[PDB]
């Protein structure tokens, strides 16, 4: 067997050429034509590049595949990079028994504007109290860049317990979207004056407050 | 134009089995080496099997070998994956691919979502998130739906049978520590529409057959 | 047996083997079938090329089969071609 | 004895 | 004998092998109406030479029809086994053979 | 091993018509593209025509087309060579090859003779050359026959039917101001052998259809 | 159309390297593959070398063959040269539809020792004789060079009416071989004491006599 290794990640700011390399361990690369595919959030790859340079129609010409032997590694180039070209870019080579597929490549355009979340916070629902539960729900959206930090307050006590954030996910609006949880009984619900959902964006803190009836 | 239909994905316990199925159109099938590649939620491309167009020469990822069969149907144009002893680690979106020649992919399929747990089936408590003065300022009320407790994936939420699209935010779901997943959806509304438009979510779970309508109204 | 009507199977790019598919059942019992012999194909220099397959060329073809028969159409392996992933 | 044959033969027999 | 029978119920659209072989070929339509089957499909190999990595007609190597002998039935109230030979498809042929 | 039997050779009238056939073994004849190469008296190689192994190509020399028809017979293993309106030009030993690819050839058969002349056909007058006083050396004695004034070429001779190979010199022919050949073929023999063994020759003349077997003794 | 050229002769001495030249006039000759044959005198030609540079089992590692596509032309190399190599050579490729020969190469292994003709003179047979014909045979073989000097003589008197006499042809073992016939009539075989056939080769002759009766 062998493996291909790309960089994690690869960050450019727009209209320049970016390179993205994949390495064989071993077997020699130059037998075995190299695939190049493009991976959007939530979507099927799509190619971009097959046996090592052909570029299928409705691919743009500013893509573009190559391979060098005394390397051992194959190449994918974008020139005039847009921001319309962040996705995960994943190599791929075969041998006479396996396919291999390279562990991805997530590319970042730089220079997109940050844009502030705006933070929502529902109390539980008097359905779901009746049935001796109680979420607290913190919703996060149309924020760049998809850092955020989120935490809570019982009354202005911290609150680790009973707590479940998602990681932020990209929108359709190529913003980004989070939320948490906080799980608590009715009983400590009622028993506290009220509950915060804090959020961290660059810097700047949003504090969202509920309170009991 | 070439399209592969991929079927048969779905909630397994460990030790279990599935069939996965590919139906193809648009290509003459039998003369097209056909793959199954995997993707685990957040992880990367796994390739599983390959098949030669003849079904003569099937090839196998160590990590699936002696658990799952690769085979074809070329008077049908359907390709097959048995998936025997299943584990928790075989969990991924699995995508059937065209191949020009062995290792040479050109097209994928959608992909079908197979879940092995020893989790059971769970459909989702609905509960509305009600409009408020905390979710009010400049002009604008924001309310919403909780998918509570839910396995396995996918839910799917629209608002007024889709006739309220703008506003829409449906947000991806979380994974708690006990194994189910939650989302909400919530919606961004004109105040003044609070006690005048009925705003009711439709939330589908197909893996449980679940289907609930529910009311968002203000809190009075 | 085909080898003795042609020796295509050991000049091609893509070269072959003939296997007897035997059924008592059958009209024809003996059956040669093409099985190509190397995945990739015979290069330039002589070494096998995975830029390339050798794939099976299979005719449909009407065989008799068992006081009462049927006749059925049957898929046979006559020989192999090399195919590539880039068509000029 | 009994011979199993397709419509398309018949005709063409026929 | 008493044979008491009873009655049951283009190479393109099935295989594309044709346009993707270093030694492509296209296909002819041999009709007969006094042959059973009457449309026949044969084999013709585009070119002499075959198509090597650079999309080029080589010489060095020519595409040949892969020949099948297959029976047919023949008009001569009485029918005929004839034995017929058709082009299924085209290989690649070289002088040089190796060893592998 | 391969095996090229050319026949159909001798001599024709300017404007006339032969057709020559090459029989093949040791190999499979219809896996194999066939060749027709001639060569003049002293002159070099020249192609003639070439067929596809299934026959369904032909290809020809310039200086032969319209006239000539290259053609094969699989299931005989013959390859034709049909010649129409002859030319004096076109006398030649006509070669039967066998080529691995178009224009790659491996083997080459024998050849056959094509005289193209309006000189008549004349079988050869047998001499012979009988060993004497002024023939010996020693232990050894020269004796012969002379083929004289035959027309066209070849004549083939041999010793004994065969059997006398050791000490046999057939001289190549001379060509005569008349147009016709003669030649001679002279065997050492032990002399001590001389009124004790039968020395025959044996001539063969094919294109007058001419066998003559002729007893050469000492002269008494 | 094209053609191939070829020198008319090549002369080297035993044990050294010859190299025999094939240029084609029109068309690259690397796209198509080069033949090389054998011909010895009186033989149907065999194969060198085939495709380029193979050599069929059975011929000596001592022939190569080699391609130049600067120069267009192909080579047949001769290393450690021996008399058994003399013979003609032709070259042989093709383009996708006709196949051509060059003009042929005489091969000449150079300092081959001097050899004296055996000479066989025969009266005319009684049979010929009795037919009123009458011819002298004067076989001549084993010779080397190949320039030989046949002349008749009736009694001491040269002859020159009725002499067909061969060019001189190569052997099986490079020497070479001629016929010489003296045509007569019956009258002029009786009428004098003798004839002779003289036959000079470097210099020195080899005189054969005959008489009738
Ligand atoms: C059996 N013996 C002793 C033979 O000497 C038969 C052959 C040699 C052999 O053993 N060869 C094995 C391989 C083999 C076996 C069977 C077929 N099939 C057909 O010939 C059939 C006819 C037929 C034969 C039998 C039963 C039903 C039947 F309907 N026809 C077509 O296929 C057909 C018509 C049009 N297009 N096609 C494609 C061909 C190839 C076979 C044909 C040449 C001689």
């Amino acid at each position: 067997n062998f493996m291909l290794t790309q960089p994690h990640s690869v960050s450019e700011s727009p209209g320049k050429t970016v390179t993205i390399s994949c390495t064989r361990s071993s077997g020699s690369l130059a037998n075995y034509y190299v695939q190049w595919y493009q991976q959007r959030p939530g979507s099927s790859p799509t190619i971009v590049i097959f046996a090592n340079n052909q570029r299928p129609s409705g691919v743009p010409d500013r893509f573009s595949g190559s391979i060098d032997s005394s390397s051992n590694s194959a190449s994918l180039t974008i020139s005039g990079l847009k921001t319309e070209d962040e996705a995960d870019y994943y190599c791929q080579t075969y041998d006479p028994y396996s396919v291999v597929f390279g562990g991805g490549t997530k590319l970042t355009v730089l220079g997109q504007p940050k844009a502030a979340p705006s933070v929502t916070l529902f109390p539980p629902s008097s359905e779901e109290l009746q049935a001796n539960k109680a979420t607290l729900v913190c919703l996060i959206s149309d924020f760049y860049p998809g850092a955020v930090t989120v935490a809570w307050k019982a009354d202005s006590s911290p609150v680790k317990a009973g707590v479940e954030t998602t990681t932020p996910s990209k929108q359709s609006n190529n913003k980004y979207a989070a939320s948490s949880y906080l799980s608590l009984t009715p009983e400590q619900w009622k028993s506290h004056r009220s509950y915060s959902c804090q959020v961290t964006h660059e810097g700047s803190t949003v504090e969202k407050t509920v309170a009991p009836t | 134009e070439v399209q592969l239909l991929e079927s048969g994905g779905g909630l397994v316990q460990p030790g279990g089995s599935l069939r996965l199925s590919c139906a193809a159109s648009g290509f003459t099938f039998s003369s097209y080496a056909m793959s199954w590649v995997r993707q685990a939620p957040g992880k990367g491309l796994e390739w599983v099997s390959a098949i030669s167009g003849s079904g003569g020469s099937t090839y196998y990822a160590d990590s699936v070998k002696g658990r799952f069969t690769i085979s074809r149907d070329n008077s049908k144009n359907t390709l097959y994956l048995q998936m025997n002893s299943l584990r928790a680690e075989d969990t991924a979106v699995y995508y059937c691919a065209r191949d020009l020649i062995h290792g040479v992919t050109r097209n994928w399929g959608q992909g079908t979502l197979v879940t092995v747990s020893s989790a059971s089936t769970k459909g989702p408590s609905v509960f509305p998130l009600a409009p408020s003065s905390k979710s009010t300022s400049g002009g604008t009320a924001a309310l919403g739906c909780l998918v509570k407790d839910y396995f396995p994936q996918p839910v799917t939420v629209s608002w007024n049978s889709g006739a309220l699209t703008s506003g829409v935010h449906t947000f991806p779901a979380v994974l708690q520590s006990s194994g189910l997943y939650s989302l909400s959806s919530v919606v961004t509304v004109p105040s003044s529409s609070l006690g005048t438009q009925t705003y009711i979510c439709n939330v589908n779970h197909k893996p449980s057959n679940t289907k609930v309508d529910k009311k968002v109204e203000p809190k009075s | 047996n085909p080898k003795r009507s042609s020796d295509y199977y050991n000049r091609s790019t893509s070269p072959w083997n003939l296997h007897r598919n035997e059924d008592p059942e059958r009209y024809p019992s003996v059956i040669w079938e093409a099985k190509c012999r190397h995945l990739g194909c015979i290069n330039a220099d002589g070494n096998v090329d995975y830029h390339m397959n050798s794939v099976p060329i299979q005719q449909e073809i009407l065989v008799l089969r068992r006081n009462s028969f049927r006749l059925e159409k049957i898929l046979v392996s006559v020989g192999c071609t090399c195919v590539t992933p880039i068509v000029h | 004895i009994h011979v199993t044959i397709p419509a398309d033969l018949w005709d063409w027999i026929n």
